[PDB]
């Protein structure tokens, strides 16, 4: 056998060479173009090469296949087999098995005329099963910037009537003006003629083409893609029998309770018809001589008091105050804090960001109609030519601000972040007009005829959406989309409001300035600050007509906090002003005793700044939230304190000899007791509560912990001594409530029909907070923390309601694994011979489902991409020969030789030291035209050089994007996911230990890490406070079990209820919603101690005359005294302007009072006349 | 109907109207497979014993050279020979044949006399339509 037809002598016209005539044997290759017979099909080459063909044929069909290259190479299983086509059928060793030349010519030369028979025309046997195989395995290859068949760009008609026989028809016709000449193709399966054609092996979409390249994609093929994946959604409600099967619980539990209760009641009705002592009495007389003693000796106890003050309130000079969001919001040894600390170590922290929302109201949709072929595409309001001129313009001028920070100026760019530089230097915006270069040339240049475009910018901008990493257009324009910047611009990032992949409907652009951010650098970041307060201040003058603008900044969060928390002091202030006012008539009854309630105010500020001095010089820094906070508490419980005391002298008669101080020791003490129980039960209340791990929370309840106990120990020291001056002041002249309590109020509490219907009616209560428990919020909106009037708070909505992805993830893979070996390079690789249970693979599966994990694109893997980028067919890596330095893919090309061999064993991947050998060039390549990305504006961050030691990889992550995040919910289940994901990753790796394990990064997993673990930290912190206050109460109130464990349960009733408010008005379970709960629970105590004092220490005959005695007598007291204090004070606050206020404390505030209040006043006196303690 | 059009440079010749049909809408759409009759309105401008119909059809910028039946515009309603400043217009008429493809484009039509000139030149850009 032997080949036709060598050589390509003749020309028809412009390239055109007809082969030239020959049925000789075949030629053996020229041993030049031996690359050429790899690259072109490598069949070939098995050397005794003895092949036909020839090197100015094989460059000429190369030189031709360029456009068929460009659409069709992107199923490499298919432009495979239309290469095999063409190589064989051109200079194939038996080629005369399957051809036959038709028409032929002599050829003169016009060097020596000689006549060459040049092959003009001659058949083509090819098999049936070929052309239909061929056609119908590679026919479902999309074009760029379509949905449409590449077909429809190949047949030369629509890729729907190209007759599988017809395309080729068409390929061969020289009617089109690329085939040189026209040949007749024989569509025959069978040997003709003695003639028999040839169709070697073919892959489908089903297969891979070789061990390292990938079978198509079910982008561009249909039969590889099966049922999507799908996650079962678990509810997981009990639902006994149709509602929350917890409303039932409790409805049957207290109907049960209420038949046990009038079923005892009417069947009773029908029957009818030193072990304790020793301890508290040595209490009352050393209170009563201490109290006299400080009575006697005014000057001494004040000087001793000023100087306590001054000695603890002069560390105010050392007052910090901490603004930093992860401070006040991170532990400092939680989990993700440790997560973020290692990533900022080894990647340096993530970035800052400007956003803008760009909006076009004034305008309607308008239709694109492709001048070629295809369908309407409809472009949204805002890509509008003339709003996106005015769009640049505004961006343009948001790129000249340089505003100036210690006499020095920082301009955008300066503070912007450069992945490659300073080779490229301009920086990252993320805007559509990147698409365009910021050009408005660029952006109005058309490539049309007149009454016609052909090309448009809507035209290019089509083309970039669906392939945004292109460095041309290539399709009848030829410029690029790729960013000044360098490096792809995908056009989730930049759009919102289209429908889940119509970019055309685009209603909102996303525009963002990426800032670096420092670590361990505080001019830096006082630079950035300065430019983003710039920043602001002009796109807040800017005024466009035409637009609507949403902004935001990075600093703006704190900004906003600090404005909302100083607006407000003037509403502390007018909260005490209101509290002056009402203590100034109620203090007792010129009746007034005014001089001395100032003094009481004067002695609480006292102990206020007191404690906060204290505090600073132990080096508590202040958070400006809690020094707005902590006064109004500290105020209720000390006028608390004060009118018990004033109120019990106010009420006693001087006995029979006592001068002034017999009298006022008698007084203390018989009323410290109980005073002390409440202030000390407070006391360790708070500080108690101060026990969780969140330092605003930490340190605001040792602050408030504090404040109160110097609050009550130098109101107890202070206060009498000058209450006994006042009182012999007084007089010289220089009760109604109880009248109603005793009159009208406990008699008619204590009948017998109202006090069962009222006990029946508060367990009910409690009863209903404990059945709609378990639906309480949990978390923080992060919209509610700033004021009303803020911009930020229309950025949030815009957030929500536009953008279509969400804050940037990091799986960082810890350090320890080894990349250069072919298992450690499996079980990372997301590609062909490495496990299909690879990390990469598994985070595209989780991107895959998009629900049930909310992380939403592929993770863009950087090893992928460096061996796509080292495989000999890119060529794009070239070393010298003797510098084993790296050749550009723009070169002269003098003697530089491909990195890996081009041999079956040199395709595959780079396992030994080579790996790491060429990774460096690889992560310093830059984005040639001819190349494609290259591996350094993407990946030099991701990848981490060890040098010495075999020069091991260091840490290296693999970021992907997640979800639009809209809720706290939103934010904790993508933690929970992300974790998933990595803990799937950490345990399927198989360590011999943990050395080293995955780790998800995000910006957002600080600040709520808590709710992982929130609901057993306040589990633990309410009942160790409650356990507190049981004890205190056991220990202080005697050893009468009794009385303290009733007080314990009406707490508990009372924090119960306090839940059930929360549900009720839509508070959340956060840290703060914790401790204003904590703190309740010690407050609530101020209420139910008094009362039961009253009771216990009582020798009245029945229970129920005990119980309306101590009614009676306290309770006249208590409710003058701390309810109706603690309601102006409420009152005052709930006119907040900081959202936070005005929804939590001012919530909760009101609903800890007004229920103690009840539970006091009502629920108490029943109770005790029902079940005290006898005796 | 009388046909918007760009004059390409009708110096032999004044174009009075350019009435195309049917064409109700333009560019006007012409369904595959189906006849079109042009009448042509123009004032010569100078004398040309013969006359040759030119048309070129132009694709993304390219043009395309098309054939007719018949070359000369006195066998259209012209009277050879051309006398100079005299009103004619050219009636035509022709079937648009299957196999085409469904695109729209520019017609770009030239008058040839004697010296070479055009008597007139329009263009007009018309969309191949298909069953509809
Ligand atoms: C979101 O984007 C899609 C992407 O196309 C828009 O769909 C298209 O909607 C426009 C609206 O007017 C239609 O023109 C497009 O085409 C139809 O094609 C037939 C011929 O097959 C024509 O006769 C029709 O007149 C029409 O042009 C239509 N095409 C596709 C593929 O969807 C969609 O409208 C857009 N969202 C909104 C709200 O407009
Ligand atoms: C950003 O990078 C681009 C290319 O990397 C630089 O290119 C040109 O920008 C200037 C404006 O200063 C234009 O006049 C040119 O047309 C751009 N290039 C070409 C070939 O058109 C650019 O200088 C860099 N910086 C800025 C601010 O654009
Ligand atoms: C078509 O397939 C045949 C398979 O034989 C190829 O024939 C040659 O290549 C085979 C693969 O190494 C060898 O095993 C055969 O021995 C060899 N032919 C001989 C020596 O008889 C043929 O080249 C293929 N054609 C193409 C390029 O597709
Ligand atoms: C997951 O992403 C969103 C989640 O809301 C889904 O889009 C929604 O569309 C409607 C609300 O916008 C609702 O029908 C649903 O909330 C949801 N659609 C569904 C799941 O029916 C989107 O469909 C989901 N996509 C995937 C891949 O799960
Ligand atoms: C106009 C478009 C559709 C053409 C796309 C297919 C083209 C590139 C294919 C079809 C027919 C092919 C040609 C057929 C004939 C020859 C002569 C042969 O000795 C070398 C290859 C060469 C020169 C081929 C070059 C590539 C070719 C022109
Ligand atoms: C209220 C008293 C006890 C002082 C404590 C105030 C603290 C805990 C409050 C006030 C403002 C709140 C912040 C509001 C905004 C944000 C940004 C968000 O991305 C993380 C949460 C974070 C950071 C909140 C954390 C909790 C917060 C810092
Ligand atoms: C009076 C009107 C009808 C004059 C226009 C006549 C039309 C039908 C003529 C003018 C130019 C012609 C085109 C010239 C070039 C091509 C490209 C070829 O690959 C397919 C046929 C096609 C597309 C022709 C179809 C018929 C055509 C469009
Ligand atoms: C028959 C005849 O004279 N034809 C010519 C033609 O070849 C030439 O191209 C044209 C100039 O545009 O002038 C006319
Ligand atoms: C080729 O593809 C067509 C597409 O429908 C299919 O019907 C036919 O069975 C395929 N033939 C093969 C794969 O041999
Ligand atoms: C902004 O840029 C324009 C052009 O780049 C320049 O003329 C101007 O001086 C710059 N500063 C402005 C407008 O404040
Ligand atoms: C910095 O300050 C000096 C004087 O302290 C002043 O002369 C100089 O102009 C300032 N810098 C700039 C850039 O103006
Ligand atoms: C895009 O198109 C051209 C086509 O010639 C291609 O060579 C190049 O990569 C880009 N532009 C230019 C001008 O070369
Ligand atoms: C809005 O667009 C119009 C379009 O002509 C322009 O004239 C105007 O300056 C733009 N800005 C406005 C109206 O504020
Ligand atoms: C996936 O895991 C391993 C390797 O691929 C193998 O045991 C298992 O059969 C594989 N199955 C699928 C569906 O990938
Ligand atoms: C590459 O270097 C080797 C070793 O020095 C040498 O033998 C070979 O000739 C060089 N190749 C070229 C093309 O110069
Ligand atoms: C390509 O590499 C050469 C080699 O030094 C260098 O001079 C040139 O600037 C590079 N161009 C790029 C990376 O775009
Ligand atoms: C984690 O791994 C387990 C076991 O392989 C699997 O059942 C679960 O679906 C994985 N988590 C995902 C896919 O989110």
């Amino acid at each position: 056998q032997s080949c036709v037809w060598y050589g390509e002598c003749g020309i028809a016209y412009g390239d055109k060479r007809y082969n030239c005539e020959y049925s000789g044997p075949p030629k053996p290759l020229p041993k030049d173009g031996y690359d050429l017979v790899q690259e072109l099909c490598p069949g070939f080459f098995f050397g005794n090469v003895s092949l036909c063909c020839d090197v100015r044929q094989l460059q000429t069909l190369k030189d031709n296949l360029q456009l068929p290259l460009q659409f069709l190479s992107r199923c490499p299983s298919c432009f495979y087999n239309l290469l095999n086509l063409f190589c064989e059928l051109t200079c194939s060793p038996r080629q005369s098995q399957f051809l036959n030349v038709t028409a032929t010519e002599d050829y003169v030369d016009p060097v020596t005329n000689q006549t060459k028979t040049n092959v003009k025309e001659l058949q083509y046997y090819v098999g049936q099963s070929f052309a239909n195989a061929m056609y119908n395995a590679c026919r479902d290859v999309e074009a760029p910037s379509s949905n449409d068949k590449a077909l429809g760009l190949l047949c030369g008609k629509d890729a729907d009537a190209c007759n599988a026989t017809n395309w080729i028809e068409y390929m061969f016709n020289k009617d089109n003006g690329q085939a040189p000449f026209t040949i007749t193709p024989v569509f025959s399966d069978f040997p003709v003629h003695g003639m028999e054609p040839m169709n070697n092996a073919t892959k489908g979409c089903d297969e891979s083409v070789d061990e390292v390249t990938a079978p198509c994609s079910c982008q561009d093929c249909s039969i590889v893609c099966g049922p999507k994946p799908q996650p079962p959604p678990p509810p997981a409600p009990w639902t006994i029998l149709g509602l929350d099967a917890m409303y039932v619980i409790m409805w049957i539990t207290y109907m049960a309770f209420l038949l046990v209760f009038f079923g005892a009641f009417f069947a009773v009705w029908c029957y009818r018809k030193p072990v304790s002592a020793a301890f508290e009495g040595c209490l009352r007389r050393l209170f009563t001589r201490w109290g006299s003693f400080c009575v006697r000796n005014p000057g001494c106890v004040i000087f001793f008091s000023l100087v306590f003050i001054t000695a603890c309130s002069s560390g105010l000079v050392f007052v910090r105050v901490t603004t930093n969001p992860v401070d006040l919001w991170s532990a400092p040894s939680s989990q993700a804090r440790l997560e973020k600390e290692y990533f900022d170590q080894h990647f340096g922290p993530f970035f800052r960001t400007e956003q803008l929302i760009i909006r076009a109201p004034l305008t309607d949709k308008h239709i694109y109609q492709p001048y070629p072929s295809g369908a309407d595409v409809p472009f949204g309001p805002p890509l509008d030519i003339q709003i996106l001129h005015q769009v640049l313009d505004l961006q343009i001028a948001i790129e000249n601000i340089t505003a100036s920070y210690d006499n020095e100026t920082v301009t955008l760019q300066d503070i912007c972040l450069a992945p490659l530089s300073p080779y490229n230097t301009n920086c990252t915006i993320l805007s559509v007009l990147n698409y365009f270069q910021n050009s408005h040339s660029v952006l109005d240049h058309k490539k049309g005829d007149d009454f016609f475009v052909y090309a448009d910018y809507h035209t290019h901008f089509l083309y970039c959406v669906r392939a945004p990493a292109s460095l041309n257009d290539t399709s009848l324009l030829h410029d690029p989309c790729l960013g000044t910047f360098g490096g792809p611009v995908f056009p989730w990032l930049v759009l919102g409001g289209y429908d889940d992949q119509n970019y055309n409907n685009a209603t909102a652009l996303v525009i963002t300035f990426p800032v670096n951010n420092y670590y361990n650098d505080t001019e830096k970041l006082q630079r950035a600050q300065a430019w983003e307060k710039e920043f602001i201040n002009f796109v807040k003058n800017y005024k466009n007509p035409n637009l609507t603008i949403s902004f935001t900044a990075e600093r703006s969060i704190e900004d906003e906090l600090n404005r909302e928390s100083d607006s407000d002091v003037f509403t502390v202030v007018i909260s005490y002003a209101i509290m002056f006012l009402y203590i100034s008539l109620a203090l007792g009854h010129v009746d007034s005793k005014v001089s001395l309630g100032i003094a009481g105010i004067l002695i609480v500020l006292s102990s206020v700044a007191c404690s906060l001095g204290v505090f600073s010089y132990i080096g508590l820094p202040l958070t400006l939230i809690v020094i707005e906070v902590i006064p109004f508490l500290v105020l209720a419980v000390g006028v608390d304190n004060i009118f018990i005391l004033v109120q019990a002298y106010q009420r006693d008669e001087r006995l029979q000899g006592e001068t002034l101080d017999q009298q006022l020791g008698r007084v203390l003490g018989e009323v410290a007791p109980s005073m002390f129980l409440s202030s000390f039960s407070e006391t360790v209340a708070f500080f108690l509560g101060a026990l969780s791990v969140m330092p605003a929370v930490h340190t605001f309840s040792l602050f408030a912990g504090l404040a109160v106990f110097i609050d009550f120990l130098l109101q107890i020291t202070c206060f009498v001594s000058l209450l006994g001056l006042d009182i012999k002041r007084q007089e010289k002249n220089r009760s109604c409530l109880f009248r109603f309590f005793k009159n009208s109020y406990s008699p008619l509490l204590l009948k017998d029909w109202m006090r069962p219907i009222v006990i029946a009616i508060f367990v009910g209560v409690l009863s209903f907070s404990i059945a709609v428990l378990n639906k309480v919020d949990i978390g923080l909106d992060q919209s509610l923390s700033m004021p009303d009037d803020s911009y930020m708070v229309d950025y949030f909505k815009s957030i929500s309601q536009y953008l279509h992805a969400g804050p940037p993830v990091y799986f960082v893979l810890e350090e320890g694994h080894d990349y250069t070996s072919s298992k450690g390079q499996n079980m990372v690789c997301g590609g062909m011979g490495c496990n299909n249970d690879s990390l990469v693979q598994q985070i595209f599966n989780a991107a895959q489902l998009d629900n049930y994990t909310r992380i939403g694109f592929a993770p863009s893997s950087w090893i992928d991409d460096y061996f796509d980028w080292v495989k000999p067919q890119s060529s794009c890596c070239r070393v010298d020969n003797i510098t084993d330095q790296f050749c550009n893919a723009s070169v002269v090309d003098p003697a530089c030789v491909r990195c890996r061999p081009l041999t079956p064993e040199g395709k595959q991947r780079p396992q030994g030291g080579d790996f790491m050998r060429f990774l460096p060039m690889f992560l310093s390549d830059n984005p040639n035209p001819k190349c494609g990305k290259g591996g350094h504006a993407a990946y030099s961050s991701a990848v981490n050089i060890l040098l010495g030691h075999g020069t091991r990889v260091g840490a290296t992550y693999f970021m992907t994007y997640h979800t639009v995040l809209q809720t706290s919910a939103d934010f904790i289940d993508a933690l929970k996911k992300a974790r998933l994901i990595a803990s799937n990753v950490t345990e399927t790796m198989g360590i011999n230990g943990s050395a080293y394990r995955v780790f998800p990064y995000s910006v957002f997993y600080v600040f709520y890490e808590q709710y992982l673990t929130i609901i057993d930290d306040t589990i633990f912190n309410l009942g160790v406070s409650l356990g507190a206050i049981f004890l205190v109460t056991m220990v202080l109130l005697g050893c009468e079990l009794w009385s303290a464990v009733i007080m314990c349960a009406t707490i508990a009733m009372v924090l119960v209820n306090m839940f059930g408010v929360m549900w009720l008005w839509g508070i959340s379970l956060n840290a703060v919603s914790l401790v204003n709960l904590v703190m309740s629970c010690g407050i609530s105590v101020e209420f139910c101690s008094h009362i039961t004092r009253a009771f216990t220490v009582s020798m009245k005959g029945s229970r129920v005359e005990r119980a309306e005695e101590a009614l009676a007598h306290m309770g006249s007291s208590v409710f003058s005294g701390i309810t109706l204090t603690k309601f102006g004070g409420i009152v005052v606050l709930a006119f907040a302007k900081s959202q936070i206020f005005q929804i939590f404390y001012f919530r909760m505030y009101l609903a800890m009072v007004l229920l103690g209040a009840t539970h006091g006043l009502i629920f108490l006196p029943v109770l005790l006349s029902y079940i005290g303690p006898s005796v | 109907e009388p046909v918007q059009f760009k004059d390409c440079g009708s110096v032999d010749g004044v174009i009075k109207e350019v009435n195309v049909s049917p064409c109700p809408t333009q560019p006007c759409q012409l369904s595959k497979g189906q006849s079109y009759s042009v009448n042509v309105t123009f004032t010569s401008n100078i004398q040309s014993k013969s006359s040759k119909a030119v048309v070129h059809g132009i694709l993304m910028g390219v043009p395309v050279p098309f054939p007719i039946p018949e070359p000369d515009g006195c066998k259209s309603g012209i009277n050879c020979p051309i006398q100079k400043d005299k009103t004619y217009s050219y009636l035509n008429k022709l079937p648009v044949k299957s196999e085409y493809p469904s695109i729209k484009l520019v017609v770009e039509w030239q008058l040839q006399d004697d010296k070479n000139q055009s008597l007139f030149c329009w263009e007009i850009p018309v969309q191949i339509v298909s069953h509809l």
